[PDB]
RNA sequence: CUCGGAGCAGAACCCAACCUCCGAGCAGUACAUGCUAAGACUUCACCAGUCAAAGCGAACUACUAUACUCAAUUGAUCCAAU
């Protein structure tokens, strides 16, 4: 990670994370499951779904995918029709 | 479970003669 | 200015053995898919066949005999000339079926093994209850 | 009130009343509920839908043979089996 | 539980089995069972129509 | 570390010396035959019944009912073998067994079974419905007058009540037309009660009809202590027991106690027990025919609350226990993202503080 | 890693909806043509190989 | 929150209501440079409104 | 040098050696091995992997039938082809 830029002296993005994962506001990651579209042919119709499911990270990968992005990607965005709106904000959530 | 006294209430190749080719 | 009548409690109380059972929500015994046969009915016909006689029994799943017929009974002894033959096997269909039916009785599964379905002694049983308008296949448990 | 409302036709009128008799209540009011949302607003338009929804479906007069529902095949064998008990009298 | 264990007639293997034990035998095999906790519903007054 | 066996184990009277000596089952039929056997026997191991099968108390249960009838086994097996004979002496009933062209009068079948094994069929099936444990508190009877009710429907048919046989309430609108066989100078109860009806209290019934001192089988003649009420089955509620409970009289006896005002439509006056009823009149009187229907809620009953009784329909429905989830938890790893879903109270989109 | 006795294969369905799934067919034996639900029309349609994907 | 700018008398409901009033009332943030492209009037509230 | 079964490790789980033995890198049958979804398991992390009620759509008139048989029978990301 590049802590202090030599142009700007700011913290930077790594855009790797970008690429495979989206934030939610309150804080959750999510990702698609490694080999969703690999070999198909061998795998079965209950391990297709699985792969095809879109999972939450965990607490110690979130909080590294915190640290390799900006402040920037975690702001509150209000996309017009955002299929994820919903999933922003938590409900009914005891500590 | 082998400590119970239930031990063995599923034994029953003692009750078939052995297979032998 | 309440009515009196009018007092009902919140909850229901049907005390019934055949409520949930005729509203088919009630549970079925699932399992045992390792041994035969399945518990999973409300009622199931079984057929008992003896050297001398054939008996046949609707039960509940809990193991309580609902209706009988058995050629051991007079009443159908004195019109049989055999009670050991596929006659006798399909007149016990017959008495069972109205006897279903006056019990309240319609609906139970059957549950032969390969050589007893194959066999035309219960093929005509079988109609005969199916004739008799009892169906021989339970409907679905209702989940939802 | 169904029977008192002008604005529905008679003949619209009565076959409401049996169609969803079970909503009618003992002043003869039909009475109809939404909470299916938040805002009071869905919720009486709803209810308002339910209503132009009765009067098309009384209106159409559909003859379609509309596909069986699992519980009422049930009752129907149910049903007949409780005619096929039924007798006549030995003499009348 | 330890229950009877009769096997399925079409199950092959386990039917030999059974023809071949002499008689008053009765094979035993350990069950797990689930003891239903709570009733599938209850019937609760919704109106007064 | 081992423990002795508790009791005989299964499979210990095998000799296992002559094992090849020894009788094999050789059929599945001779094997499932023993081992259903072996299943009903009581064990000292945990097993299935224990846990599923019904707690039936010990003691036996209490006989309430009329003597068993008296009958000659010698004269009777005489007959029997002999009526058997001339049957199977015709050639025509051989040939028709043979090619399996023979039938039975099954008219005939339920006249003989409602003399001999009715009674106790009648039991056995009153026992499954639950008719014992509510009305006599597990106290049982064997029904041995034959109880004949029918509800008269239309001028032409009529709808036979046996034993949990459905019967609608628009066909129960009118009191139904009994006849049982009964001696001259013989005394005797009618009640029709609903186990289930009862809006109120759980355990308490409805008495929905009331005769008393009925002389011979002429029910149009016995006073009418309380007067007859359709059954109302209220609408989602499920399928409801009606049992008409025929008693014998030894004497005389006065029911001013039980008398209801006619016509009765408070269902308070209506409340009964059967335990309590019969319980205070046990000494002169003996349970004697039993019949029942089942009754589930039709558009007549809507009559029946609006008008009879005067009263709002109570409308029930069967509700399931809320689905169950664990707690949640603030980062559900591995989780599909429909599990936000299942902890959401609403499906419209909320703005906060905006 | 063994010898190829089987091939992977396109099998397109005859609705024209376009869907399409691959199966497993042995290299000797002929094109399949097979009767398979097909999501698009809801219900089971005849589909015929078209291309072979790789050797299995 | 319309309402209550209303009746704490920071959006004046006698004169035509856009985005200079509401900005000028502290209603609404807008960012042009993060890509807003106004304000999307929502549902919320509209019982009590 | 990866994967599975057995002993060491006798009875919940786990357990090493250039320890002791045997195997795998497929094949065969389906063509609803369609869709969707409670609740769980998990090779000691992660990745990956595993089992599934109900429901939709099918099948069905009893082929131990609706998550095929089989122990392992296997390869991430980028990228390329389409
Ligand atoms: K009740
Ligand atoms: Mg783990
Ligand atoms: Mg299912």
């Amino acid at each position: 990670l590049t802590y202090f830029s030599a142009r700007k002296g700011k913290r930077k993005t790594v855009k790797a994370v970008i690429d495979r994962f989206l934030r939610l506001h309150c804080g959750l990651w999510v990702r698609r499951k490694a080999g969703y579209k690999k070999k198909l042919w061998k795998k079965t119709p209950a391990r297709k779904k699985r792969l095809r499911e879109f999972v939450f990270c965990n607490k110690t990968q979130s909080k590294l995918l915190d640290k390799m992005t900006t402040s920037f990607w975690k702001r509150r965005n209000w996309y017009v029709d955002d299929p994820y709106q919903k999933y922003h904000d938590r409900t009914n959530l005891k500590v | 479970y082998k400590t119970k006294p239930t031990h063995g209430i599923g034994k029953y190749k003692h009750l078939i003669k052995a297979e032998e080719p | 200015d309440p009515v009196e009548n009018e007092a009902v409690a919140p909850e229901f109380t049907n005390r019934n053995p055949r409520n949930l059972e005729l509203l088919s929500v009630a549970r079925k015994e699932r399992g045992w898919r390792t041994v035969f046969p399945s518990r999973e009915f409300w009622h199931r016909l079984r057929v008992i066949r003896t050297q001398h006689h054939v008996e046949a029994l609707v039960e509940h799943q809990n193991g309580k005999v609902v209706v009988s017929a058995s050629t051991r009974e007079w009443a159908i002894k004195k019109h049989l000339y055999s009670t050991r033959n596929v006659v006798a096997c399909e007149s016990i269909g017959r008495v069972l079926a109205q006897r279903c039916l006056e019990a309240g009785i319609n609906f139970m599964v059957y549950q032969p093994t390969p050589w007893e379905a194959a066999s035309d002694s219960m093929k005509r049983l079988q109609s005969a209850m199916t004739e008799g308008g009892v169906v021989l296949r339970e409907p679905q448990r209702i989940y939802e | 009130h169904l029977a008192t409302a002008e604005w529905i036709a008679e003949p619209v009128r009565q076959k409401i009343a049996i169609t969803h008799k079970n909503k009618i209540n003992r002043l003869g009011e039909l009475i109809l509920t939404s909470e299916s949302s938040r805002y009071q607003f869905r919720n009486l338009a709803d209810c308002l839908q339910k209503i132009r929804d009765m009067i098309t479906e009384a209106s159409q007069t559909p003859k379609e043979p509309t596909k069986e529902d699992v519980k009422l095949h049930r009752i129907r064998i149910e049903n007949m089996n409780r005619e096929r008990l039924r007798q006549k009298r030995i003499h009348s | 539980t330890k229950e009877v264990y009769v096997p399925h007639p079409r199950n092959t293997e386990a039917v030999d089995l059974i023809t071949r034990l002499p008689k008053g035998a009765v094979l035993y095999k350990t069950f797990v069972h689930v003891v239903p906790a709570k009733p599938e519903g209850t019937f609760k007054l919704v109106a007064m129509l | 570390r081992r423990t002795p066996p508790l009791g005989p184990m299964p499979n210990s009277d095998i000799d296992l010396s002559n094992l090849e000596r020894l009788e094999k089952y050789r059929s599945f039929d001779r094997y499932r035959r023993r081992a259903e056997q072996e299943a009903q026997a009581p064990h000292w191991w945990r097993t299935y019944r224990e846990y599923f099968g019904e707690k039936t108390d010990p003691k036996e249960k209490i006989d309430i009912g009329l003597p068993p009838p008296k009958v000659s086994r010698t004269q009777q097996l005489l007959e029997r073998k002999q009526a058997i004979q001339e049957l199977r002496a015709n050639v025509e009933e051989e040939r028709a067994a043979r090619l399996r062209t023979a039938s039975v009068p099954l008219d005939a079948v339920r006249a003989e079974w409602e003399r001999t094994c009715g009674p106790y069929h009648k039991q056995r099936l009153a026992e499954y419905y639950g008719l014992y444990r509510d009305l006599f508190h597990g106290a049982t009877f064997v029904p041995r007058v034959p109880l004949h009710v029918a509800y008269a429907v239309g001028e032409d048919d009529l709808m036979p009540v046996y034993c949990g046989n459905e019967v609608t309430p628009t066909e129960a609108a009118q009191a139904p037309e009994v006849t049982y066989e009964a001696e001259e100078g013989s005394l005797w109860t009618l009640l029709l009660t609903s186990l289930d009806g009862h809006l109120l209290e759980p355990d308490a019934e409805y008495l929905h009809w009331l005769l008393t001192n009925i002389p011979g089988n002429r029910v149009a003649e016995g006073q009418v202590t309380c007067p007859y009420l359709p059954p109302f089955p209220a609408r989602g509620s499920g399928i409801h027991r009606l049992a008409f409970l025929l008693f014998k009289q030894d004497q005389p006896i006065d029911f001013s106690e039980d008398a209801r005002p006619s016509p009765c439509y408070q269902l308070a006056q209506r409340t009964f027990r059967t335990f309590d009823f019969y319980k205070k009149h046990q000494e002169t009187m003996t349970p004697a025919g039993l019949s029942f229907f089942q009754c589930r809620w039709d558009d007549s009953v809507t009559y029946i609350f609006h008008q009879l009784l005067d009263m709002r329909e109570p409308v029930f429905e069967f509700v399931r226990p809320p689905p169950y989830h664990p707690k949640q938890k603030r980062f559900p790893h591995r989780q599909p993202l429909r599990y936000l879903d299942r902890y959401r109270d609403s499906h419209e989109p909320t703005y906060g503080i905006y | 890693k063994s010898k190829s006795k089987n091939i992977l294969v396109r099998m397109v369905s005859e609705a024209g909806t376009g869907f399409c799934f691959n199966t497993k067919r042995n290299r000797l034996r002929e094109k399949l043509t097979l009767l398979h639900y097909d999501p698009v029309v809801k219900q089971r349609v005849l589909f015929v190989e078209k291309k072979k994907i790789r050797s299995l | 929150r319309l309402q209550y700018l209303i009746d704490l008398g920071r959006v004046d409901p006698s004169q035509p209501i856009d985005l200079t009033q509401l900005v000028n009332g502290r209603g609404v943030t807008i960012q042009p440079l993060k890509r807003d492209y106004g304000v999307q009037l929502v549902e919320e509230g509209a019982d009590t409104f």
